[PDB]
């Protein structure tokens, strides 16, 4: 999924 | 005396370590239905490993 | 007071366990990355035909690819080498009934069924790659004709000069003479005694191919739509070896939808109601029926 | 002190601990079971039919309108391979490159047999003599780039959740470049219901998180290979790794379909190897924790 | 067959  | 307080923390990371490992040899296994003759038929049990962590909820408070 | 300590004891135990089992799962991977072993195999020698890769140095009958010379790409085949050096091109095969025969133009152009290395699939090879392969420059090529009834007899017919036209001639079955067989003469027509003008209109030598959908013989109506097959139709035929596959072999004119023999049929040895069990068309260059 | 009750918590250990040995003994037996089933491999026996062409729309426009495996030829510069074609859906001639249906073949591999090509094409359908059903497999990065680079190529994703529902993923446009670009995939003209992830990205995401969910523009990674846009210094924290396999990832995805495959749907992180939503993904319909029970990629001629 |  999305990394931050 | 004392030692019990690592113990439940021991056990916490082996009841997330067989969850994973559980979910992992399951994925393993159905890989070898397209590669060998044939694929060892099983059913996937999570209710046990969650039932038993929830249990340990109890312990921690 | 040591109760405890032994839980340890086996925590240890465990942990031991599981680190060799992730070892054992992960040697389990690497058996697991194969695909499943498929029996059909093609073979690595190619050339003009059946017999060209038989001379190359090829032994065993299966799948080759050919490539002829005013063929625009290379197409499969199933090639049947007996051991003698000669190499049979086969482009029709019947068996069991599996594939369906009522095709149209386009689909016996090109080709349908299946081919096997073992050689146990019907299929045809498709009137486009026929041509390609028989009019190829000086040496002309031979049919062979096998048929095996219910029974279990077998009948040979051979065909000299034989010759497939372009699409443009749709097609045309052409042969300079009848070199024998013990299955007989079914291109020339049968006398079935029904009309003086049936062996004439029977004949197969020198007829374009007909299909459902493009007709092409010499008869008012549509042969091929009638007998639901591509055949070189002509008011309609005597030898119908894409014909409907009748169980059993012998088959009425009440299993017939139009009233007409559509069955795989050879007049000239079997009855006009008489399917056979197996068909085999194989052609092979002229010069090796030599010597 | 009087009452210092509680061994209950170790007696609860205890029997925990001794569940999970059972459990491991349990694992032991079926890992050892499939270790003597995989001394001999499954076999399949796909005739080949006669009909051949290009790719899988030349053929139907040839006559081939039944669905199973063919023998195409692309260019008389490259070995023909087989592949699976679909007939039957929309007008029919596609060519599938990508199949998930269930568990039988790892995506989770090397640089080498994304390139080549890894799986089953297509398995025997009963009494039968050839192979109607398709089987899990990826076609190859160098057979599916000439397959989008030959002309105009359109992609179509199809995917089935575990209680029957379909929804598709259209692309009118679809070209993957070669080895030397790092297998650069392009989408474009979107249409259908499942959502648009590869080119907006997941759609429960706002502002720069969506953005780096974005497939379109991006290079192929497997574990082995890091080219996502994800910029670390730690070896661990790759796309490739923590997820499915080999896929077009960039921060890392918003549709995994090269991903583990979870049976049932419903998977959690602490399910997960690694912890992250690895598996059949395609957030636009389901969300990151939900894995599809089936998932299809399809190509065919634009015209 | 033949045809009348
Ligand atoms: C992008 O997401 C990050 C991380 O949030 C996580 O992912 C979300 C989609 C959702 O599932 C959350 O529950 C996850 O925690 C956001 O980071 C925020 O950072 C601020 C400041 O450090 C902090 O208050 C929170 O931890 C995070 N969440 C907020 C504010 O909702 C980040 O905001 C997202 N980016 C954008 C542009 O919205
Ligand atoms: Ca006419
Ligand atoms: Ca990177």
């Amino acid at each position: 999924g999305p990394r931050p | 005396v004392q030692h019990i307080q690592l113990l439940q923390k021991n056990v916490r990371a082996q009841l997330v370590d067989m969850k994973r490992l559980e979910v992992d040899i399951d994925i393993k296994i159905r890989s070898c239905r397209g590669s060998c003759s044939r694929a060892l038929a099983r059913e996937v049990d999570l209710k046990d490993y969650e039932d038993q962590q929830k249990q340990l909820e109890q312990v921690i408070a | 007071d040591s109760s405890i300590r032994y839980l340890q004891e086996i925590y240890n135990s465990n942990n031991q366990k599981i680190v060799n089992l992730k070892e054992k799962v992960a040697q389990l991977e690497a058996q697991c990355q194969e695909p499943c072993k498929d029996t059909v195999q093609i073979h690595d020698i190619t050339g003009k035909d059946c017999q060209d890769i038989a001379n190359k140095g090829a032994k065993q009958s299966g799948l080759y690819f050919i490539k002829p010379l005013k063929a625009n790409q290379q197409f499969l085949v199933y090639c049947e080498i007996d051991g003698s050096g000669n190499g049979w091109t086969v482009f029709q095969k019947r068996l069991d009934g599996s594939v369906d025969f009522k095709k149209n133009w386009i689909q016996y152009k090109e080709g349908f069924g299946h081919l096997s290395p073992t050689g146990t699939t019907e299929f045809w090879l498709g009137n486009e790659k026929i041509h390609l392969i028989s009019t190829q420059s000086a040496i002309p090529y031979a049919l062979r004709v096998e048929l095996e009834d219910w029974n279990g007899r077998t009948s040979t017919a051979d065909y000299a000069m034989f010759k497939v036209g372009p699409e443009a001639d749709k097609y045309r079955l052409t042969y300079a003479y009848f070199a024998g067989g013990d299955a007989g003469d079914a291109f020339d027509g049968f006398d079935f005694g029904d009309d003086p003008s049936d062996k004439f209109f029977t004949s197969h030598k020198g007829m374009q191919f007909s299909t459902w959908d493009n007709d092409n013989d010499k008869f008012e109506g549509n042969c091929a739509e009638q007998d639901g097959s591509g055949w070189w139709m002509n008011k309609c035929h005597a030898g119908h070896l894409n014909g409907v596959y009748y169980q059993g072999g012998t088959y009425s004119k009440a299993s017939t939808p139009n009233g007409y023999d559509n069955g795989i049929i050879w007049a000239t040895w079997k009855t006009r109601w008489y399917s056979m069990k197996k068909t085999t068309m194989k052609i092979i260059p002229f010069n090796r029926l030599t010597i | 002190t009087v009452n210092s009750n509680i061994p209950t918590n170790l007696r609860v250990l205890r029997s925990i601990l001794e569940n999970l040995r059972s459990k491991i003994q349990k694992l032991e037996s079926d890992v050892s079971a499939q270790m003597e089933y995989c001394r001999t491999p499954c076999t399949v026996s796909c005739n080949i039919p006669v009909v051949s062409g290009k790719e899988c729309e030349e053929i139907i426009r040839k006559g081939g309108e039944t669905s199973e495996m063919y023998l195409i030829q692309p260019d008389s510069s490259v070995k023909p391979y087989r592949v699976y074609c679909d007939m039957n859906t929309e007008n029919g001639g596609w060519t599938v490159i990508q199949n998930r249906q269930d568990g039988s073949v790892d995506f989770g591999r090397k640089w080498d047999p994304y390139k080549q090509g890894f799986g089953n094409v297509a398995t025997n359908t009963d009494g039968k003599n050839y192979c109607g059903l398709p089987g899990e497999y990826w076609l190859g990065n160098d057979k599916i780039s000439q397959l989008t680079r030959m002309g105009p190529t359109e992609l179509l994703i199809e995917m089935e959740d575990w209680k029957g529902d379909k929804v598709k993923a259209h692309y009118g446009g679809f070209t993957v470049q070669n080895e030397a670009n790092k297998y650069q995939i392009s989408v474009n003209k979107y249409r259908g219901t499942a959502g648009n992830a590869l080119m907006d990205g997941a759609s429960q995401l706002m502002g720069e998180n969506r953005t780096m969910t974005i497939h379109n523009g991006m290079f192929f990674s497997t574990y082995d290979r890091d080219n996502d846009g994800w910029l670390t210094s730690d070896p661990r924290k790759q796309c490739s790794k923590e997820d499915g396999g080999g896929w077009w990832y960039n921060r890392c995805h918003a549709a995994n379909p090269n991903g583990r495959y979870y049976w049932g749907g419903q998977y959690t992180w602490d399910m997960a190897k690694h912890g992250t939503d690895d598996g059949v993904v395609w957030m636009n319909w389901k969300g990151s924790w939900y894995s599809m029970r089936k998932m299809s990629m399809k190509i065919r001629p634009f015209f």
